[PDB]
């Protein structure tokens, strides 16, 4: 269901938004989960270009620069 | 930080933090005094409690702030914020360069602009103005520039017209739902404190004019100007993203105009004559010679581009009215006269716009659209449609229908008095006849109201669809509906007692007559439940869109063609009868999974 | 006919005669508070009752007691007028005499000493104004009456959703007026439970044990006894012939030598008739039937002294032997039926962990206060303290009455605490209900909704104030020394005073008065609220209680309620409704005896009304008042049907009584859909008054009542003739029948002049009477704002045309002719209070001196020497109202700044400019200035002038009083002296002062001369003392806040006219916002050339079904017609005869209306004046549901010379061409709501910022930016515009760096952003890191 | 939890000193 599927999201900052924060932060903090951003909710929080629309060009240029050398 | 009157105000963490320290420090002391265990233990427990209250308060006891009952807020409560889940990106953030106020009409506007108060625009662009003022050297330095505009020297207004010209502003209304809740416009300086808003757009915003306020935002960075112009500009979104149908379709006055424009009565000034072309049709009309609606043959030239990128021309004699002839001046190019030769209701008038778009492209649809509005208001203005109390016509037969249905209920009552029918069976019974009666009165008054204009051309009589005001409104699609009309003239409904049963003595009066005490009182329950119901269905909708964007959000068109042949088989919905929704609408704009055959194949 | 009735008469349609006239609409607010503060020599609510409950306070057993004597309210420190200006509360000191008794230690009780401390002061309680409003801090606040759940017992269902098995449940709730709640509830297993307050559920019987009930007496209480006899041998049984109904035979049942029933045949009424009539008391039963029957009491073996079976235990065939062989003749068992008499309690005991009273008391105490060790004294004391203590529990009268009532008791009055019988009785009823006998009540009925109101509410808070003082008092009597202390040193003030202050001040029931306007006032004051303390909340209650109920008829207005988050949580009070003696809502009705309709009125409550059959407000009766039709529509019990001619017990008093004053003012309401009607009465209150009070052209007839009942107008106290009329005051010389013998008198009305409303309107009175005019008691002397000649005018009616006008009226937009703005008719006056505060900073005191750094003399022009703007100076935005300068030392300028002063040679001041200046854009005239000073700082020059000025004005006013007063009194002496000693020319010669010497022949008239002397001398001195206090009140150093040396309040009167953007609406729920202001040239005009004021869009009408707005237009037109007609004959100056004929013609209008009329009126002075008042239009009255009809309108349009269609030909003022089709033109009353656009308009470029998070924040009222929320963000995400979004939430807002870095580029002309990181998130980072979490930003 | 309780009970174990016991300990000191 939507509300259940929306529960699982790789970015923890995103989950920390709409889910219950304490639980999100802890359960992440133990695993040393590394948020790579890449999503919308999260990029807005930290306040940079949305990896869509106008930014979609950008993220593209960075995402490939990442995992690169 | 201090306050006025010398009072101080502080965050609650201090109260918390202070405690962890005290308790902590006491413990350090209690070790060098080698206190008994029962004590250092207790101190240790207290130290734990204090840290807990500091970190996340409420998982044990909820310590309360000093002298103030309200529990002091801990760091965990700092992160959560409140209003459900909102981290200050989610609830909202205040923003500079913005403003807001009440909005009004402005029919003169082109669809791409909006009325903005002079002062709002002064204060909004203040930094931009400063920069242009000293770019031309009208102000020695930045300070003086401030002093000038603060002084409102006559020269700045002209400067504001420069910085405004190409510089869109974002306009936004309160419940932003689809992306059309924010659209970009080009500013036009307006005396007055109200925002003027292009009528055609009023539909997309769901903005009535009853005092709705809109907020304005200035896009600052260049990229915001170019984003605004190529994305959020009004003209670039003319079609609803929900379904391809145009969302700019003229609303109510304009559709009453065009309907009143193209409509025809049976006998009218100028009936039967012939004209070379629309130019002289308007020339006939404006002069008082010919009626707006009279059946007339006129020569028109339509065009069809059905060649290869190429417009065919054809001229012929069309049998039409004066109004359709006049209107033809607006339809650009490609389109056939066939599109205007009808009565031009709201539905057709939209597909007019639609075809115009899907054929000629964007620019013509815009400019077409502007023209349609200007002309719509205008001729509607000429028409003088109004509504008086005698425009709502009650059937002559109403009292008689009620009386018969009143015999039926008294018959079934006698059948219940004699036990021929059960109580439950009775309730359904009386309701059935009353329900049926109302339909009868409705389709009675509808027959009289719709066509009863009964008129004569050179002969005795003939009868056409009424020119009565209120019918024109409902027929056109402007406003009103057979349902609401039925409550005006025919009896209104059978109300329902709060528990949900529906009363078996309907409301026999209507609004043209008076409702008496009892009847009004009964109407109240339905009324009150509506407002209550709507305000809640409002909340549910909002809740649903929330979950919805949450489950999707990050999904974006990324690759070009994944190149899978895979796909679903589309058929029209065909429910039990014929075609509750066609195939042509289901497949439009989608892409075929595989080549499709004629009935023969290798075709 | 009265005097303000001769000026203007409203032509009244409608048939039904008014049998009862609307009582005072403000009763509730006034009556209530009157009971609160009052001396009642008994327990009726008031300070006495709240005193008498908690007093006397006795020490703890110490036989040191403090009792309560009496109370009084001292005169207010400041009057009402001063209290708003100053900012304080209108209050009186509460002085209460206390009596301290000390019992000789180890009494027989007798007192060592009793010190009576004279009236120790506790708190100042606010006072209610003559109009029913309160002033808390300079702000009028009204307290809405509350509607809550009646104290008592309530039996509910709660079927459906729980457990999804159906089965319902039945719960009872005992709700006391004060003290803990007692809940009983079932479960799916039919186990009886109790919960105190909302606390943990506990098995019910546990309280009975705590009431000192052993298991045996519980069974004996709730169950009947089945008697078993072992007589001869083997098991006989006692049989009640009725017990066998509803059960089938388990064996052959035979007795009395006649076999009544065999095995397997159910026992019906036949068997029962047989048994009853054959009177078979005793039968023989088998030994196996008791295998299931549960034993009632305990049964032991007589010999061995061992327990055979405990009470409430299920017997077995083996067990019967063991108690039988013990010599037991009788065995008692339970009567149990799963249909009729459930076996609930028995199984409830089985879930009960307790056994004995102390056991039960313990389980309760640890339930209520868990975690702490129970103690014997603790379980006993608490439990005795919950419901049985006169202190902690009361149902009061209402609770006990409904309680006893729901229990089918007789007594309507009894104890205020609970008795074992009470709890027991309630449990019995719940079980009786679960058994099927009885029904559940419903909360929504108005017999269960009780109405409180201010008086009671203040008493409750005050009561809490007294208990919290009680604890303290005991605390002092703990240690007390005999003779040192007295009843002062103990009782504090602030606790009680701030307790009471928090009530009127911040309470869910306390509110501002937002806009001035009589209907709004008068409509709040009769407001009901189901919210607040002791009420539900929006989140708590769903649609059932919000919904309209049948008991609401005539009690609550169905159609006036707010539309919004709380719907139906407000309603409003109905027209004729009244608060019950006990506090329910009762409404007026007419007693129909036999077949005649009697004019005796009778007030029936919701339950009283239930049984009677009540006729309908709309009915035809005649002559003797026999119902004309043989059968008539009525509503009897919760339902309405046709009723026989003589069945009806009562009939509706009026046709209005269903609605409220708000709704009753909507003409042709019967013609509007209810949704829009609500909206209408909702919007009508927002009407800001206008400059010229117009009058409704189309109307109802309440407008007289609204003007008068609200105190806005000024009504004559006693009848007489006007001596003096000034725009300032009005003096009436009283007539002798109304005059009291002593003091003689004249009534002097001091009119209110231009003054401040609760922000920001102006409240100003105009005299409506002329020099030397007859006034009758109860006539309007002067209109207030929005009152015209005694009627209610919220606006000005105007000529309106329905037609699309080039889209400028597009949605609801209203298109207005310039004539309106020129006519200044919709212009409005606002009075704003600006203040300048001179505080104290650690750097130094702030000066109001007029020497202000960096300003030319032109600025300083508008100021006196002192720094205060002169009174009367017209000002605009930026003007200096008050010069103020605050010390800031050592500016620490910078190198280039130091050079700058060096070149231009300016001495940079040790002082910074704090001066109060006019807000941007707002412009007005100064009507006043006030100066408050801390006690001890020397008052400056200007301020001193003021003190001198106010002083002289007071002296002038008081003196004027005394002068008219003295003249009035001596003028009476002149008249009494002329009887028995008349000297006409002789008497008025000698000095008036020497009159007191002349006596009279022996008579009462000499003693009458005596009377007038006394009152004269009192007045002579009353004046003296009155002046002194005033002088003292002026000169007294005003109390200020901490830190403030002096304050200057400047009063601006802004005049706003009208502009695109303002909200306007008619009474019909048609809102609108003026779009364009049109030249008179483009206005549609008719053939006669008279333009039309407003052009409304017709498209709005069908969709929103408010058809009244159309009738109001038509009738509106006709009304204006009769005016125009008269306007010609008066300009023709025909004569009284010609005029008289036509007016009479109008007031009759063809048949069967209730109005009556003239030629009794004085044919000259009276008719011509009336005609002068009718020429603007003929005021018409459409009663709400009795209102006029089309024909009458058509008939009234016939007299007019104007067409019946109500439509005419209209011509566009532009082309001059005609308009196809006729358009409706007429006169609609239209209001200006106060949303006025130059409030709403706001814009911000770069403003102040929040400290904690750097974010736009309005600090100057240069407003914080608009809030870009979650939803708006999504909108940008759907477009692909990221940069717009980035710039929105970073540089345009949150980046303390990026924001300035941007601005510098914007002026440079480079549009870029160098964003950096939003500070919001930057804080989240430290906040996470402040916890134990290491959160890092990786890579690159 | 709520350490007042786990304290109150932890000390509540300790028995009050007899008038003689005080001196004993004091002597021990
Ligand atoms: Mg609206």
């Amino acid at each position: 269901g939507i509300t259940k599927a929306s529960l699982a999201t790789e970015s923890f900052i995103s989950a920390a938004s709409f889910q219950e924060t304490t639980r999100v932060l802890t359960e992440a903090a133990v695993a040393g989960k590394r948020d790579e951003l890449r999503g919308l909710k999260e990029n807005v929080i930290v306040g940079r270009l949305i990896p869509a629309g106008t930014g979609y060009a950008y993220h593209q240029d960075r995402m490939r620069r990442r995992a690169a050398g | 930080v201090p306050l006025d009157g010398g009072r101080f105000a502080t965050s609650d963490l201090n109260d918390l933090y202070r405690r962890v320290i005290n308790r902590n420090n006491r413990l350090k002391r209690l070790l060098d005094l080698a206190a008994p265990d029962i004590i250092v233990r207790n101190e240790k427990r207290m130290l734990q409690e204090a840290v807990d209250a500091l970190l996340d308060n409420g998982r044990r006891g909820r310590a309360i702030t000093g002298s103030n009952k309200r529990p002091l807020k801990s760091l965990a409560d700092m992160i959560k914020g409140k209003q459900g889940r909102f981290r200050q990106n989610l609830l909202g953030k205040r923003v500079d360069y913005s403003g807001r106020s009440v909005i009004t009409v402005g029919p003169y506007l082109r669809l791409h602009q909006c009325g903005l108060p002079k002062k709002m625009a002064l204060e909004l662009f203040k930094p931009f103005i400063y920069g242009k003022l000293e770019l031309r050297g009208l102000a020695t330095t930045i300070k003086a520039a401030k002093k000038m505009v603060e002084r409102e020297e006559a020269v700045v207004w002209d400067i504001l017209d420069e910085v405004i010209r190409e510089h869109p502003v974002l306009l936004n209304r309160a419940p932003t739902l689809h992306r059309l809740g924010i659209q970009a416009f080009e500013p036009v300086l307006i005396e007055g404190k109200a925002i003027q808003l292009h009528p055609l757009v009023c539909a997309a915003y769901n903005a009535d004019f009853d005092g709705d306020q809109m907020a304005v935002h200035v896009p600052l960075t260049l990229e915001a100007q170019l984003e605004a112009r190529a994305l959020m500009m009004s003209t670039n979104n003319i079609l609803s993203p929900a379904n391809g149908e145009p969302i700019i379709v003229p609303s109510q006055d304009v559709v009453l105009g065009l309907y009143y424009m193209t409509r025809d009565c049976v006998n009218a000034k100028g009936e039967g004559m012939v004209l070379t072309g629309p130019k002289e049709a308007e020339r006939l009309y404006r002069s008082g010679l010919a009626s707006l609606h009279a059946r007339v043959k006129v020569r028109i030239t339509e065009y069809e581009k059905d060649a290869n990128g190429e417009l065919v021309a054809k001229t012929s004699l069309k049998d039409t009215t004066v109004g359709r002839a006049i209107l033809w001046m607006i339809v650009p190019k490609g389109l056939p006269y066939s599109i205007v030769n009808q009565a031009l209701g709201k539905k057709a008038i939209s597909k007019m716009l639609n075809t115009c778009y899907r054929i000629l492209g964007l620019k013509p649809t815009v400019i077409f659209a502007d023209q349609i509005m200007y002309t719509g208001f205008a001729y509607a203005a000429r028409s003088g449609a109004s509504v008086g109390i005698d425009d709502m016509v009650i059937p002559e037969k109403k009292h008689e229908i009620i009386s018969e249905a009143e015999a039926e209920v008294a018959e079934i009552q006698e059948q219940f008095q004699s036990g021929l029918v059960t109580a439950g069976e009775r309730y359904n019974k009386v309701i059935d006849i009353w329900a049926a009666a109302n339909d009868r009165v409705s389709k009675a008054m509808m027959d009289n109201l719709q066509t009863e204009t009964v008129i004569n051309r050179d002969g005795q009589e003939e009868k056409q669809v009424s020119f009565n005001s209120i019918y024109m409104m409902a027929d056109s699609g402007a406003r009103g509906s057979a349902a609401q009309i039925r409550q005006l003239a025919g009896m209104r409904g059978l109300m329902a007692k709060p528990d949900g049963s529906i009363i078996e003595t309907p409301i026999t009066a209507n609004f043209r007559e008076g409702l008496n005490v009892l009847q009004y009182f009964i109407s109240t329950h339905g009324a009150r439940k509506g407002l209550a119901d709507t305000a809640l269905k409002t909340a549910n909708s909002g809740y649903l869109t929330r979950r919805l964007v949450d489950v999707a959000q990050d999904l974006v068109v990324t690759e070009d063609d994944c190149g899978t042949h895979e796909g679903i088989m589309m058929t029209p919905v065909i429910e039990g009868g014929d075609v509750k929704e066609p195939l042509r609408d289901r497949v439009l704009g989608r892409v075929t999974a595989e080549d499709v055959l004629k009935p023969g194949t290798a075709d | 006919y009265s005097y303000t009735e001769k000026k203007r008469i409203r032509k009244d349609f409608g048939k039904r005669p008014q049998v009862l006239d609307v009582p005072y609409l403000l009763s509730i607010q006034l009556d209530s508070f009157q009971k609160f503060i009052e001396q009642d020599p008994e327990g009726q609510y008031g300070l006495e009752a709240a005193f008498r409950s908690v007093f006397p306070i006795q020490s703890y057993s110490g036989n040191s007691e403090l009792q309560y004597v009496s109370y009084r309210l001292g005169e207010p420190v400041f009057d009402v007028q001063e209290c708003q200006i100053r900012g304080v509360t209108y209050s009186a000191p509460l002085r209460v005499k206390l009596r301290l008794v000390i019992y000789e230690r180890e009494a027989p009780e007798g007192t060592v000493k009793d010190i009576k401390e004279q009236e120790v002061y506790m708190g100042e309680i606010p006072l209610m104004t003559d109009n029913g409003t309160f002033v808390i801090n300079g702000t009028e606040r009204v307290i809405v009456s509350q509607l809550h759940r009646s104290p008592g017992v309530f039996f509910d269902s709660d079927k459906g959703k729980t457990h999804s098995s159906g089965k319902v449940l039945y719960n009872a709730r005992i709700i006391p007026y004060r003290g803990s709640w007692l809940d009983f509830e079932f479960d799916p297993k039919d186990n009886l439970f109790v919960r105190i307050d909302r606390r943990r559920k506990l098995p019910a019987t546990i309280i009975l044990r705590a009431l000192n009930y052993t298991t045996e007496q519980i069974l004996d209480l709730f169950f009947e006894k089945v008697i078993f006899e072992i007589r001869d041998n083997k098991l006989q049984m006692e049989l009640v012939p009725e017990r066998l109904r509803g059960e089938t035979a388990s064996f052959d049942i035979e007795a009395n030598g006649k076999v009544y029933v065999e095995k397997g045949r159910r026992i019906t009424a036949r068997h029962i008739r047989q048994l009853e009539k054959d009177d078979v008391k005793l039968i023989e039963v088998p030994v196996e039937y008791i295998a299931g029957k549960v034993v009632a009491k305990d049964y032991i073996d007589e010999s061995t002294g061992e327990l055979i079976c405990a009470a409430n235990m299920e017997l077995s065939l083996d067990l019967l032997a063991k108690l039988s062989q013990s010599g037991h003749k009788r065995i008692e068992t339970l009567f149990t039926n799963d249909l009729d008499h459930g076996p609930y309690i028995s199984e409830t005991l089985r879930v009960d962990p307790t056994n004995d009273r102390l056991s039960a008391l313990v389980e309760i105490y640890r339930m209520m206060r868990p975690g702490e060790p129970p103690t014997r004294e603790a379980a006993e004391s608490l439990f005795e303290n919950l419901f049985f203590s006169e202190d902690r529990y009361d149902l009061s009268a209402v609770g006990r009455m409904k309680f006893n009532r729901s229990l089918l008791r007789e007594e309507i009055e009894g104890s205020g605490i609970l008795s074992k019988d009470d709890i027991i009785d309630v449990m019995k009823k719940l079980i009786d209900i679960r058994n099927g006998k009885g029904e559940v009540d419903d909360i929504d009925h108005l017999g269960n909704r009780r109405i409180r109101s201010v008086g009671e509410m203040a008493e409750n808070q005050f009561r809490v104030g007294l208990v919290r003082v009680e604890r303290a008092v005991k605390e002092r009597l703990s240690l007390g020394d005999l003779d040192t202390l007295m009843p002062q040193d103990m009782i504090n003030a602030k606790p009680i005073s701030a307790a009471v202050k928090e009530f009127f001040g911040s309470s869910q029931l306390s509110q501002f008065m937002d806009q001035n306007n009589p209907l709004s006032e008068i409509t709040y004051k009769r407001r009901i609220s189901a919210l607040g303390p002791g009420g539900l909340t929006r989140e708590r209650a769903g649609f059932e209680v919000r919904d309209v109920h049948p008991t609401h008829y005539g009690r609550v207005c169905p159609i006036e309620t707010p539309e919004g988050p709380n719907i139906g949580l407000i309603n409003s009070l109905s027209v004729y409704a009244q608060t019950n003696e006990y506090g329910f809502l009762e409404t007026p009705y007419r007693k129909v005896t036999d077949g005649v309709v009697t004019d005796e009125i009778h007030y029936l409550s919701a339950i009283e009304e239930g049984n009677y059959v009540i006729a309908q407000a709309n009915s035809n009766l005649d002559e003797e008042g026999h119902f004309v039709e043989d059968l008539v529509t009525c509503r009897s019990k919760g339902e309405s049907s046709l009723f026989s001619r003589d069945q009806v017990d009562y009939m509706d008093v009026s046709t209005q009584q269903v609605v409220s004053v708000g709704a009753s003012l909507i003409p042709f309401l019967e013609h509007d859909d209810a949704n829009r009607a609500l909206m209408g009465a909702n919007m009508q209150r927002q009407a800001v008054p206008t400059l010229r009070a117009d009058k409704p052209l189309v109307g109802t007839g309440m407008e007289r009542a609204v003007a008068v009942d609200s105190g806005v107008t000024a009504v004559a106290k006693r009848g007489g003739v006007v001596q003096y009329v000034d725009a300032s005051r009005i003096v009436i010389k009283v007539n002798e029948d109304e005059m009291y013998p002593g003091e003689a008198g004249i009534d002097i009305y001091n009119l209110t002049k231009y003054t401040r409303s609760n922000q920001n309107t102006c409240i100003n009175q105009m005299p409506c009477v002329s020099l030397g005019e007859p006034v009758e008691r109860g006539d309007v002397l002067a209109d207030g704002p929005s009152t015209d000649l005694g009627e209610l005018a919220l606006g000005q009616n105007m000529r309106v045309a329905f037609m699309p006008w080039n889209g400028y009226n597009f949605e609801d937009s209203i298109l207005v002719s310039e004539r309106v703005v020129q006519e200044d008719r919709f212009t409005t006056i606002h009075i704003q209070e600006l203040a300048c505060v001179s505080r104290d900073t650690k750097l130094g005191p702030e000066e109001i001196t007029a020497d202000i750094p960096n300003v030319g003399e032109a600025a300083l022009s508008k100021l006196d020497e002192s720094g205060i703007v002169y009174i009367g100076a017209e000002v605009t935005g930026g003007d200096i109202l008050v010069g103020k300068v605050t010390p800031k030392g050592e500016t620490q300028l910078t190198p280039e700044e130091k050079l700058l002063r060096a070149i231009f040679g300016e001495k940079a001041s040790d002082v910074k400019d704090s001066s109060l200046r006019v807000p941007n854009g707002v412009s007005g005239t100064v009507i006043d200035v006030q100066v408050f000073t801390r006690d001890g700082v020397e008052k400056d020059k200007r301020a001193l002038e003021i003190e001198e000025m106010q002083l002289k004005q007071a002296k002038k006013d008081l003196s004027e009083e005394l002068q008219i007063l003295e003249a009035g009194l001596f003028s009476r002496i002149r008249a009494v002296l002329v009887a028995g000693g008349v000297e006409a020319e002789k008497l008025d010669k000698l000095p008036r002062d020497r009159w007191l010497e002349l006596g009279l022949t022996d008579e009462e008239k000499q003693n009458q001369l005596e009377q007038l002397a006394e009152q004269y001398d009192e007045l002579k001195h009353e004046f003296e003392k009155k002046l002194e206090a005033k002088r003292r009140k002026i000169t007294q150093g005003d109390d200020l806040a901490p830190g403030v040396l002096k304050i200057v309040k400047v009063y601006l009167a802004v005049k706003r006219r009208i502009q695109p953007g303002d909200k306007m609406a008619g009474r019909h729920g048609n809102k609108g916002v003026i779009s364009k202001i049109n030249p008179i040239e483009d206005m549609p005009y008719d053939e006669n050339g008279t333009p039309v004021d407003i052009v409304l869009n017709p498209l709005g009408v069908p969709s929103r079904m408010n058809i009244g707005q159309i009738l109001e237009t038509h009738l509106g037109m006709a009304a204006k017609g009769i005016g125009d007609k008269i306007n010609a004959m008066l300009k023709q100056q025909q004569e009284v005869a010609k005029l008289r004929e036509f007016i009479q013609r109008a007031y009759d209008l063809g048949a069967d209306v209730r109005q009556k009329v003239d030629l009794s009126t004085f044919s000259d002075e009276e008719v011509m004046r009336l005609a002068e008042n009718l020429r603007k239009g003929m005021p018409i009255a459409t009663p709400v549901f009795d209102g006029a009809k089309e024909a009458e309108i058509k008939e009234l349009l016939k007299l007019g010379d104007l067409p019946t269609s109500g439509q005419i030909r209209l011509y566009d003022g532009r082309t001059g061409e005609q308009f196809e089709r006729p358009v409706t033109v007429g006169y609609m009353y239209m209001l200006k709501l106060n949303h006025l656009v130059d409030d709403k308009m706001h814009a911000r470029s770069t403003g102040s910022y929040s400290l904690v998070t750097q974010q736009p924040l309005g600090g100057k009222a240069q407003f914080g930016g608009q809030r870009f929320g979650e939803m708006e963000v999504w909108a940008l995400e759907a477009y692909g515009a990221a940069y717009t979004l980035q710039e929105m939430l970073t540089v345009k807002s949150d980046d303390v760096n990026g924001r300035t870095k941007m601005y510098k580029n914007i002026v440079d002309g480079n549009h870029q952003m160098e964003p950096g990181m939003p500070e919001s998130f930057n804080v989240l980072l430290k906040e996470i890191r402040s916890l134990g979490i290491n959160i890092e930003l990786e890579d690159e | 939890t709520d350490p007042v309780r786990m304290y109150m009970r932890e000390m509540g174990t300790v028995e009050l000193l007899t008038r003689e016991g005080e001196i004993d300990i004091a002597k021990r000191i």
